């Protein structure tokens, strides 16, 4: 009845998680605010007339 | 029947189609020195929107 109690084990449960989005994380430069992106709108062939 | 039919001509008939010409088609693109390049703030990107 006079003895301290002894633990033995001390566990510490620890799992790494993953994103499934990672191979999408470009490494950008990171100066600057704005990002811009565009294209180029269609333009079809016209016939010719020589007159 | 008589037997003058031998001397009778009987020609191969046929079916044409006379079709013509097709069409020139054209298309042009006029780049600008002056102000293209008030955008496109390093001169790779002017070069990449030319092409």
């Amino acid at each position: 009845k006079y003895l301290f109690p002894k633990i033995n084990e001390t566990l510490l449960i620890d799992i790494a998680l993953g994103n499934r989005f990672n191979w999408l994380a470009k490494e950008q430069d990171f100066i600057g605010q704005y990002s811009e992106e565009y294209v180029i709108m269609d333009t079809v062939p016209i016939n010719m007339d020589l007159s | 029947k008589n037997e003058e039919l031998m001397l009778k001509r009987n020609y191969p008939r046929m079916a044409t189609k006379l079709y013509g010409n097709g069409i020139v088609k054209k298309q042009k693109f006029t780049l600008n020195n002056n102000d293209t390049r008030f955008n496109f703030q390093t001169l790779a990107d002017a070069t990449n929107y030319a092409l």
